RNA sequence: ACCCGAAACCGGUCGAUCUAGCCCGGGGCAGGGUGAAGUCCCUCAACCGAGGGAUGGAGGCCCGCUAGGGGUGCUGAUGUG
RNA sequence: GGGCCAGGGUUCCACGGCAAUGGUCGUCAGCCGUGGGUUAGUCGGUCCUAACCCCGCCCGUAACUCGGCGCGGGGGAAAGGGAAACGGGUUUAUAUUCCCGUACCGCGGGGGUAGGUGCGGCAACGCAAGCCCGGAGGGUGACGCCUCGGGGUAGGCGGACCGGCCGAUGAGGCCGGCUAAGCGUAUAAGCCCGGGGAGUGCCGUAAUGGCGAGAACCGGGUGAAAGCGCGAAUGGCCCCCCCGUUAGGGGGGUUCCGCCGAUCCCUGGGGCCCGUGAAAAGCCCUCCGGGAAUUCCGAUCCCCCGCGACCGUACCGAGAACCGACACAGGUGCCCCUGGGUGAGAAGCCUAAGGCGUGUCGGGGGAAACCCGGCCGAGGGAACUCGGCAAACUGGCCCCGUAACUUCGGGAGAAGGGGUGCCUGCGGGUGCGUAACCCGCAGGUCGCAGUGACUAGGGGGGCCCGACUGUUUAAUAAAAA
RNA sequence: GCAUGAAUGGCGUAACGAGGUCCCCGCUGUCCCCGGCCGGGGCCCGGCGAAACCUCUGCCUGGCGCGCAUGCCAGGGACC
């Protein structure tokens, strides 16, 4: 195989074509999920994939609908409270 | 013309396969490798341990044991007094912890 | 899990010298406890870096010695300071 | 070998139509005087100064 | 070994390339200057006059 | 003869250099003229593990948007908040003038001269002790049992560098001990003059023995300066 | 200064595709054995304490014609190979 | 054997040839002569930055093409990061490039719509959820070594049934029974949300573990590899028939079940560091100000149209296409992958696919002596020799049983002893299973020999040196150095 | 102690070693004493086809001689 595939950040599989041929095909590995800004959990609402896949999909669809979306929901009311509390 | 492939048979391999099946081949002289590669150290302990839980699990759901009995074959279980299910049931029967 | 004198130290095996694997064996086997952690107070505590340990319960992490969480001179600098 | 640069694939081109023989009009107009020429090559002998 | 064995170790990158300034495989391209002209390194040519081969192309 | 390897270190070579690219960046106090006549306040963001530095590091926020570095003290606590100033209360993480700060304090990260950005006391587990305060001059017993005066404006911080007993327990392996040194780049194996060749050190030879006194005057040029110098004596005391 | 031959000395330049060292980015090492720390369990006595079995996978650990690397003896073959 | 770098540079393909080359011959060829052959928006360079390098200012130098810190600029990876494509067919030689079918990304344009001015959930969140410009923040890009659990896929095994071949037109054996990208679609682990209010504790894992700082137990959210449906049967494969001087034309199957299962993918635990295992472009979200929008503005949503430049693309990839002067038993490339049986095994042996008979001079022969590789050898068993050099003995697995010494971990597979095939049945483990893999018991029986081939340690007791693993004179010294 | 010695370290030391060294069981063609057999060369035939080297040549005994001669002296022998 060529070097630059020889590399194991490609991932490679084994499929049989509908002529009988055997190809290997190679792709990317998916990034991991987003984490929280302050105590480093993972977050919901924010699909994994790559920029085109990202690219491919609507706003609404690649963060949740609340303010914040960058915490988790214990952080997002963790400074909501202490803000309002700031304020008042 | 194309040739057709003289492939290889497995005659002879599915013979002996049912003849082991049966229980031939397998005594100490036809053994290379250590009993303890031919059978997992990990993987055994694996299999008693996961197949006591399941039988603990099902009694309580069926409810031939209650919950201090229960945490108490699970203990003992864990640490590691029963090689089987059938030692499990011989524990039980001398006890007399069925219901 | 049992061993009269090697404890952390039986890895070497048969090496390295008898005040070395002692020296070895007695700081593993004081570091690898739990310690009380300064915030929550439970014995939850483990190293992960030199100088670095963290709470395994609240999840908090400080500064601290490289095998124990506490040196002599920073406990007599917490008292000198209250 | 793959992958080569446009000038160097340039530079081989040129001396592949380098390497060829004399031609036998020339050999009868120089009257069996000229035969052949100093920049004739084997691939496997004699390699290219690049 | 430092003989025939070591000898095919001689696939790895040429240690010199065509210059483009004097025409000849000369030019270092790990370090990007010709040890012939010193094209890349210098603005001036590379002549010694302990050195004959600038001579030899003229037949001076 | 040939060179020494003292000899070889001077010229730069990456046989001999820092490689200091895998490091978590230089650690020095924030420009004097934030700090004087005014205190600020800071939050601790992470501690890290800085691959050469002998002890932890630490990013702290400040209120005025700047982001540093700097060495942990021990107990310090993510999260927790630090003041650098004058008007700073005396506490561990805080930064003070030596004029500040009471006499039979431990310090660490002193500036030599007021604004430089702090060079004595860095190493993990060390720490000086404030003696005395003059207005001329104040008085740090430093680690190596040294009294040195600075000048009042010098700023430093309280507490102790963490990761301090490394020392105690042995490396024990030389493949520990080659990791160790190659986070560093520093010249490991180390060779014997004695067993090395005439040419290459003064103590070479054939019969593995110095021909020579091993005291050499602190007068001796470059590549003679090897083994004990200016010793004002040897042995055991 | 009838002609030829030195080992050597000096100047300026060219080389780290071999090889030595270090930096940056990558690929690889079948199968089996032993069993460190840690975490436990069971039987009786209980003033003490004895007996038995588990789990766990550490190691510049072990065997190994896996791949790969090295080059001890035959002072074997060859030694205008 | 298959695929493909660097290096080679036409050695590639067809036809016509044998003066020379080829360790012999030659009608043959990597040879000679004559013609031809490399088709890209998607593959790579091009973009980003790492180690590092260069140029300008500046300082030094008699001086420079020389040496150099600090600023400003630029480069620097064909295996690091990084937008987008698969299958069938086609040529003598090119294929993700050419033709057909079906898709995707970037930019720009033309309609409609969501939104500007909208909703459902207590919640985690579900949503088409405004446009243009500038900035800030967060995430991803983005990472070490060891080890383990779970899900999946290649590949393999057994059975049934359609066709063909072999077989006695017996039994049985073998061959084929196939399915890409792209679209639509869900859960698993983790994490999270609402209810709930425990300890003479409870729950849980392979293991470590979790709980009033919120456990058992209920519902619910977000979340991968895969599978499924379209793609897609007219395609590929197997078979049969009419035509057969030649050239062609048609008709059928292409369906299931049960297992093992990766070093190939996805996802989580745990452990280690005096060792901490890259940066930037790019992409997504939120937030800040700024600019228009009302018979108006207008998409990350649906439909359609236009444009996507430059360079490489043949072939060997090595026991003859590279380096070593060679068609060199070396080196480079073991750089990426490996069906069945025995077996622990990617071992040894046999074999299927694939390849080869070119690790290239042939023929003759009791046709010797002698030399190099191999097998055996009566009685004795180191009497040989500087020295047991060389060879031989042991050898796998199960059971029993193991000494001096000791740094208590070791010595240790010490030493030493017994068994080992085949056949007829029983019993045990996990398991729904008489599926699959292991573990024992009884009996019968054959040989000189049952780890019958292959694979496959001989052992013990003293003394000197060096603690150990490791390194060394490439080409007479591997050692106590 | 011709002429050991405490960090150019002294002494001891379990485990480790293709390090040097001595002994015991066992094993054997190392040896007594060598003998058979197998394949590849050697040998013959058909082909391609060199090189190292080379003053000319080339029998002996006893002598002379720069003191150890195929070539000289006196003898012996010898078909190619
Ligand atoms: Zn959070
Ligand atoms: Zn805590
Ligand atoms: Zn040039």
């Amino acid at each position: 195989m060529k070097p630059m595939y020889r590399s194991r950040s490609w991932r490679r599989k084994y499929v049989r074509t509908p002529g009988g041929r055997v190809v290997i095909h190679f792709e990317r590995k998916k990034p991991k999920i987003a984490h929280c800004a302050m105590c480093g959990r993972p977050l919901n609402g924010i699909p994994r994939g790559r920029p085109v896949e990202m690219r491919k999909l609507p706003k609404t669809k690649k963060r949740p609908e609340r303010p914040m979306p960058h915490l988790c929901p214990r952080c997002m009311r963790k400074v909501m409270k202490e803000q309002i509390r700031a304020q008042l | 013309k194309k040739k057709p492939i003289k492939g290889q048979s497995r005659y002879r391999a599915k013979i002996r396969h049912e003849q082991k099946k049966k229980g031939r081949h397998r005594g100490p002289g036809s053994r290379k490798g250590k009993k303890t590669a031919r059978m997992g150290k990990k993987e055994l302990w694996i299999k008693t341990i996961r197949a006591l839980r399941k039988e603990l699990r099902k009694l309580k759901a069926q409810k031939k044991i209650d919950r201090k009995t229960y945490r108490m074959l699970y203990i003992r279980a864990k640490g590691g007094q029963f090689k089987n299910k059938h030692q499990l049931y011989l524990f039980l029967e001398e006890h007399g912890l069925l219901k | 899990s049992g061993t009269k004198k090697v404890g952390s130290a039986g890895r070497f095996g048969a090496r390295y010298g008898l005040k070395i694997r002692r020296r070895v064996a007695a700081v593993e086997a004081k570091m690898r406890q739990k310690h009380t952690c300064p915030v929550c107070g439970r014995k939850a505590v483990k190293r992960i870096s030199t100088g670095i340990w963290q709470c395994q319960k609240c999840g908090a992490t400080f500064a601290g010695g490289a095998y124990l969480p506490v040196t002599p001179a920073g406990k007599a600098v917490r008292r000198i300071t209250e | 070998a793959r992958n080569k640069p446009l000038a160097k694939k340039l530079r081989l081109a040129k001396a592949l139509k380098q390497n060829r023989r004399v031609p036998v009009w020339v050999i009868v107009k120089t009257n069996r005087r000229v035969l052949t020429h100093p920049k004739r090559r084997y691939w496997r002998r004699t390699k290219l100064k690049e | 070994g430092s003989g025939t064995a070591t000898f095919g170790k001689r696939n790895s990158t040429p240690t010199h390339i065509r210059c483009r300034r004097c025409g000849r495989v000369s030019y270092n391209v790990k370090k990007g200057y010709c040890a012939a002209c010193g094209f890349g390194r210098s603005r001036r040519l590379r002549k010694y006059r302990w050195s004959k081969k600038w001579k030899k192309k003229k037949n001076a | 003869g040939k060179s020494l390897i003292q000899q070889r270190r001077g010229k730069g070579s990456p046989t001999f250099k820092s490689p200091s690219h895998r490091f978590r960046g230089a650690v020095k106090y924030i420009p004097l003229n934030y700090t004087q006549e005014k205190t600020l306040r800071g939050v601790v963001e992470e501690i890290m593990h800085d691959p050469g530095r002998t002890a932890p590091v630490a990013r702290v926020k400040f209120e005025n948007g700047i982001e540093k570095l700097i060495i942990a003290p021990e107990g310090l606590l993510v999260g927790q908040e630090i003041y650098i100033g004058p008007d700073a209360p005396i506490a561990v993480g805080n930064t003070l003038p030596l004029a500040k700060i009471p006499e039979g304090t431990y310090v660490y990260n002193i500036e030599g001269i007021p604004g430089d950005g702090g060079k004595y006391v860095r190493a993990g587990g060390t720490y000086a002790l404030v003696v005395s305060r003059e207005p001329d001059k104040v008085i740090v017993q430093l680690p190596s049992g040294e009294l040195k005066a600075f000048n009042p404006m010098c700023r430093a911080t309280i507490g102790v560098v963490a990761g301090g007993g490394r020392l105690e327990k042995p490396l024990v392996k030389a493949g520990k001990a080659y990791y160790k040194y190659k986070a560093r780049n520093k010249f490991w194996p180390t060779p014997r003059g004695v067993k090395m060749n005439a040419v290459n050190h003064p103590f070479g030879g054939k019969e593995h023995h110095p021909g020579k006194p091993t005291t050499t005057s602190r007068r001796a040029p470059p590549g003679r300066k090897v083994g004990h110098i200016a010793a004002r004596r040897t042995g055991r005391r």
